[PDB]
């Protein structure tokens, strides 16, 4: 009865698990790129405003 | 003596005067136009040209334009008549009930209070809502901010708040709308009619209201809230009792200042604010405040651009507040309302010779096993809650029906919950989070905590639960 | 014109994510300081301004409205975004659209969760 | 009349008239040179001066030097003496084989098709092409995106669309290389002449090649595809013709356009691009449609800055594209040709109002059937086939079936295959899949439909020996 | 005063952050071209300037002292940015504090591996 | 010289980074226009006439060759930045090298998944 | 020729001149001073106008003040004269002692070594720390380098190094403190009084000082390190016997340009910095080398702002050395000194051919399980350990031990660590940490490899454990 009831939860849990992870993956990913696209908008900003108060 | 318009760009208008330079903050009366436009003088450019910024639409305006020094700053009226009227960012009606017939007038702009005339007295003000008594909370006269990003219930909260304070107050309030909603000015107005608290008919009224909303071109909402707060400065003093200063939003303030500071020639500072953002928020809220002469208990509403309190509007607000109400996107998407974050929120007043040792500790406490289950978060995000060890799954378990006992359903908002609002007694809600933090309804189930008042609810909920 | 006269109007701006990029080449051409996402300072009230002319009048004033139905376009669902936010603060509830929903068959793709409408549901037949 | 050159800072050119300006957009004529030297106007700086963007390089040039204005915008050869011949964006030939002898020139710079000069009409471009006509079909007058670089197929997939489109509309293509790698551009050219879409003998040529090479000046590059938007003009409202404009790659199109922005000193938007970004495309995509007289149709190579789709370049790019063609290595690697991804493609036209309900409804069949088997996928790997039910398995044998029949040999490749390329109708293709659905040949083999054109094919390559 | 007069005083600066805020104001207005982040590309000499007055004086100039203990507010815990480490540079150590250990109960809420002391047990009777 | 003259050169530019650097060094103090990363908008430009030059010639030229490998320094794996964005896209192909794999015991440090030449097949010898 | 001030801001001042205009680096003398005040030339504005930048501070400069050129770049004393004296940017004595009476002085800009200058010979420098030994080892004459966010050891590694190469060190050495903690000069030189490194009563100093620290202006900091490379040189030259340069921190000179770049008129480039970076970092560090003539052994701290080592400052650096040490916070943060990252400093001489194959690839051995590990760490944290093999988890605690193993008592660092400072040999290194990768120590306690020096220790540590 245990080995079934086993292999039937980590089956479950491992189910689980990886589509938490793919979600997570999927997120940071969007994180990633918002991030990147403010920070050289942020770098270039920078550089502007220096520029233009000469 | 008269000057004339050199230049227009936006609510940016220079003027020159050939005699008598009107002085920074001067009030200038534009001739020609069918409604008032005042322009404040904001600097000496030199050859005897001033900068300023108006106060309405500069649509019309023509280079040669007339322009008179009114020999002050903007003048608005003050005293038991603004009590159930509208105003706008110059003192003007805005109700269509005639004019205002004060025998005081005052400028919007004037030193803050000395040293000397602070006050140091510390007293508590129970709201009746749970978080906040428990965790951070507000007291009489201090300084209250509501921050909060884009639909996550700073409105919804104020309103709770003068529901639940300023009905109940003896004294006078004043509220002030800053780059909001002009509907929203339609309902509160509406409101505060059906309710008493305004009266067309004797001198009853106890709120006095001052509008400049998001309607309005960025010098008036540049100006509404010094409006406002100069009509609460006269209860403040010229009374000698206590007044309630409601603002929504005072964020507002920052970004219309903003939008001029691109047309004053200032460089600009991070993220495009106005070098002078940090000066600009201090000579306003250094005057929201109780003093020796009266006390002003405040409540301002804080817009977080994008979600982010590093912004620098909101990020240099922290500095000017007694306690802070943080609301969460996170928490409301989770439906936990008010959405209030329980480890971000602070007060000044959260020490144990104000509340009582027994409050203090029960706070502690609580914001020790959220910040616990916290830390654990992040290891149940991949694995989930069946791989801790049964000592976190107990945390856990506390942590959730404690996140929930924080909920609370809103008399305001019944409107659209279909569920009656509670006001929970700080007494009943210092002994509720006792008995969850020692176990005693560790055998109640997690909905049982949901969006009810005093502890008595949860349980009985408990139980409806067959 | 139809607001002002006692009859009522529908407008949709399809749409404003594009409106405030022109209006943002413009504020860049002319020089005006850049902010979060390169936009100017006053993109709010660019959009405040224009949503605030959405009204409802009173009798007194012929009874008559405009509704007003802007669009905004999000990247990648997020709505924590400039505009979006900006957006949100303006008007009085939002329809959100989403693509997995979409995606899935779902249509029309609208997620009932998030999407409100406190002043309209006020406004709705007893019937429904 | 002529100027004078005041000033050379690399790629820009200011230069000086004393009598009347030349309008902003007018191609200038550099005097004194070897080669020719063009400059377009970009503004008017004041004191009869503009300031010019240069398509070529400009050491040597010296302060004084005569230019003539041209009295128009860049105007290159147009007709169909273009057909096989390599022009560059001021029109003159690359090639080595002489003058480009057309009739008529075309100014490069154009307004797009006005409102009523429109088509209200949406038909589908038919590629005979079975994976694009069935699943994501081409719209007459839209705009495709191409993903998936080198190894994929791209080079012959834009040979057999060019003689394709020529085979079932007598329309011809035009092929406007933005930022060609000269070495690339040399071999595409010998591979059109090897597949006979160019040749150089007679005057049956299908294609007009236009090169913007690296190695030129950021002005150029960005005015290329303008050069082959205007020879395709021609073929659509001069010769009323169903054209095919290929643009590789649109992504280098932004970046010359941020180039040119950058040096005549405009602030940058975000993530770096020009403040014109959406105008800069827009004015130029919007002369691609279909007019009452033709249509320009295109397909444009997509690169993906950081693998992020929400990047400006593709963001902007996005809003114009009717549908897209993904080419991949994964299904490259199973042999199937075009290596077309059959879910990730897809068009905006996939509509039963366009298409109609017959062709609709048998896309939207196979789709699904390749969603179930995939996701199949996993119950049969770790499990075993031999376990599936009966709907399942049979599933898996027209999905696996349908897969193969979307192969397709075609006849640009026939020099290197040895087998006869085939032109698909639509009408055939829709019923072929419509058969196997059915269930019509879940008698036959899997490799009967592997590369083949109309179903009789399959048909018959089964009966082959056994 | 105290210091060169044979005693010896304690100064608290908070805070610095706030400081530095008004000198990339004043700085602007100024129209000294902004740094990074929009200070003035000297603020470390703002502070390092300060903070090297607090100093241990030799009993030739009297034995005196000054002691200093500047505050630096940081944005989300970030003690590795730009403002927080220039001052961090300057100073001979760095107590951080975090708001995680500071609800857990940990209070102070030290963080002992990220603080520092540069003098060390030179500081400490023999005892502690 | 070798190139056209029917022989065969390889010419190593290590690295195009600093070139780059010191070509922005000139263009800033001339004052152009400062873009990405303070680069100007002929960086491209740059790199772009500098390897076209390397071919490979027919018969009727002398059948002679120009061979080139450019380096480009990335910072903390940054493919993407601007310089290095420029020379990838020029290039007809690249050899990719990461620090990850060098202390784990690959050497040379190449990943052999990214890596690419678009000639690929056709430069090889049947044996390989 | 004289001249008079148009115009001061902060450092940079503009000076006028009627008739002679000096050169572009030449030092003019402001009049009417208390204390010396030098203006050094940076460009040539037109108009027979200069800027410049202060040597020290400009509070009370007036319009119309006179300055005159001294017709020459600031020239300091160098020779055998400044050994054990302390002098500032411009050469002047600061310990309190009188006139640096040297018999020559030299001009603090100069021309780098030429090309067909170079020298190729490198052996190995034995410095006594068990990580730089053993996995990026220095050599004699080489171009050291010690990179380091805020805080992270840098100059407690410098004193170290200090302490063990140049006491025993038989030529001469140079320090230069540009733009660090005053307190620290004070420190070093009691320290070196005490070590008899520095002697103020006889002439046997072996060590000259030269300071320019964070209580100065910008012109000063910009210019300090010049001054102490220069004193270097004539040691190189003019004498030949070998030269130790230690400078805390080359960072400051960077920093120090950048402060001033704007008023200078020029446009920033990438994150705030000066657009001449590389050139103006290049002339100068071109200058720190050994030569034909004689040999430098520098070591140079190295800051590293935000904690970011792409910062255009720390990043132009790595391409002028020849041996980097990369410090890290993640690793001073867990207790580990000196907080060497280990896959991330290097060195030109980690070659077989070079350091000996076994030498060679117990580095090697060492970089390969600890880069495991750390490709390991995030999986584990999250599925546990039980999921690894014997095996897999056997090099799990073996990378933690060579981590800890890495770790070291420095003499220096006593008021630090409470531990008796400690020294190992090289042959010890490679040694121990052989062993334990072969496994010879999988029944020792992690702990027993902490903090201590020979593998010996590790093992009586472990016994001291037991009970
Ligand atoms: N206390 C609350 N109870 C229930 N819903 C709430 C509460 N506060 C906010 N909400 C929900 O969020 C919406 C936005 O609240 P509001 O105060 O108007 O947003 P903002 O923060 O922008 O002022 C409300 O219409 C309601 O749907
Ligand atoms: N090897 C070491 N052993 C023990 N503590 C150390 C060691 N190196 C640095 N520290 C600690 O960290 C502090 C900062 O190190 P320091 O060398 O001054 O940093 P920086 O790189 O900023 O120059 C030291 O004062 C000491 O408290
Ligand atoms: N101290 C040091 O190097 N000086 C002494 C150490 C003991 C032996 C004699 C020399 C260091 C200076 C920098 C900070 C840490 C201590
Ligand atoms: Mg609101
Ligand atoms: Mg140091």
């Amino acid at each position: 009865e245990s080995t079934t009831s086993e292999q039937s939860a980590r089956m479950t849990a491992m189910d689980n698990a990886s589509k938490n992870a793919s979600e997570m993956i999927d997120k940071l990913t969007l994180t990633f790129n918002r991030t990147r696209q403010a920070v050289i908008t942020k770098e270039l900003i920078e550089i502007i405003s220096g520029a233009a108060a000469l | 003596t008269t000057g004339r318009i050199v230049a227009v760009i936006g609510a940016v208008v220079d003027v020159q005067f050939d005699e008598g330079l009107p002085p920074i903050l001067n009030a200038l009366e534009v001739q020609g136009r069918e409604t008032r436009l005042v322009l404040e003088v904001a600097q000496h450019l030199g050859e005897s040209t001033v900068r300023t910024i108006a106060m309405d639409g500069t649509e019309g305006l023509v280079r040669g334009q007339k322009v008179l020094d009114s020999g002050a700053p903007i003048r608005i009226p003050v005293g038991p008549e603004t009590l159930g009227r509208i105003m706008n960012v110059i003192g003007e009606p805005i109700d269509e009930r005639g004019p205002i017939k004060t025998k005081q007038f005052a400028a919007i702009h004037a030193e803050a209070p000395e040293f000397v005339e602070m006050s140091v007295e510390q007293e508590i003000l129970v709201t009746g809502i749970k978080v906040v008594d428990l965790l951070a909370p507000y007291a009489k006269g201090g300084k209250i901010g509501l921050f909060g990003g884009a639909g996550v219930g700073k409105t919804v909260l104020i309103m709770e708040l003068i529901n639940n304070v300023a009905k109940a107050h003896g004294g006078y309030s004043v509220f002030a709308g800053v780059g909001e909603r002009t509907r929203e000015g339609n309902d509160l107005y509406h409101e505060m009619i059906e309710s008493g608290v305004i009266n067309l008919k004797d001198a009853t009224s106890k709120v006095a209201l001052v509008y400049g909303q998001m309607n309005e071109p960025p010098g008036a909402r540049a100006r509404v809230a010094l409006t406002g707060l100069t009509v609460a400065e006269y209860f403040r003093d010229q009374e000698g009792q206590d007044v309630l200063l409601f603002i929504d939003n005072i964020f507002r303030f920052t970004q219309a200042g903003s939008e001029v500071s691109a047309l004053l020639g200032r460089i600009p500072s991070a993220v495009g604010y106005q070098p002078t953002l940090a000066t600009d928020m201090g000579t306003m809220q250094e005057r929201i405040t109780t003093t020796k002469k009266g006390s002003i208990t405040s409540v301002q509403a804080i817009y977080v651009p994008a979600d982010d309190l590093t912004d620098p509007a909101p990020a240099t607000t922290f500095a000017h507040l007694d306690a802070t109400t943080v609301l969460s996107r996170a928490i409301a998407e989770l439906g936990i309302y008010p959405a209030v974050d329980p480890l971000d929120s602070t007060s000044r007043i959260m020490d144990p010779n104000i509340v009582g040792s027994e409050h203090y500790d029960v706070a502690r406490g609580v914001q020790k096993i959220l910040q616990d289950y916290k830390s654990l978060q992040d290891i149940i995000a991949i694995l989930g809650m069946d791989e801790l060890s049964e000592e976190d799954k107990l945390t856990v378990s506390r942590a959730r029906k404690i996140q929930r006992f924080l909920s609370q359903p809103f008399q305001v908002a019944e409107v659209f919950t279909g569920h009656l609002g509670k006001l929970v007694p700080l007494k009943e809600t210092i002994k509720g989070f006792q008995q969850i933090l020692a176990g005693e309804y560790d055998h109640l189930p997690e909905q049982a905590f949901y969006m009810v008042g005093p502890i008595e609810e949860a349980v009985a909920k408990a139980d409806k639960l067959a | 014109y139809f607001r002002d006269n006692g009859k009522h109007a529908l407008i949709i701006y399809d749409d404003l994510s594009k409106q405030a990029v022109a209006y943002r080449q413009m504020s860049l051409l002319l020089r005006r300081p850049p902010g979060r996402e390169a936009y100017p300072g006053d993109v709010f009230y660019l959009h405040s301004r224009l949503l605030e002319r959405a009204a409802k009048m009173n009798d007194a004033f012929g009874g008559g409205s405009l509704t007003a139905l802007p669009v905004i376009e999000t990247q990648a669902g997020d709505v924590s975004a400039y505009i979006p936010t900006n957006v949100i603060s303006i008007t009085d509830g939002q329809i959100f659209l989403e693509t997995e929903l979409f995606y899935k068959g779902i249509r029309p793709a609208i997620n009932v969760g998030l999407s409100v409408s406190r002043v309209g549901s006020a406004a709705q037949t007893r019937a429904m």
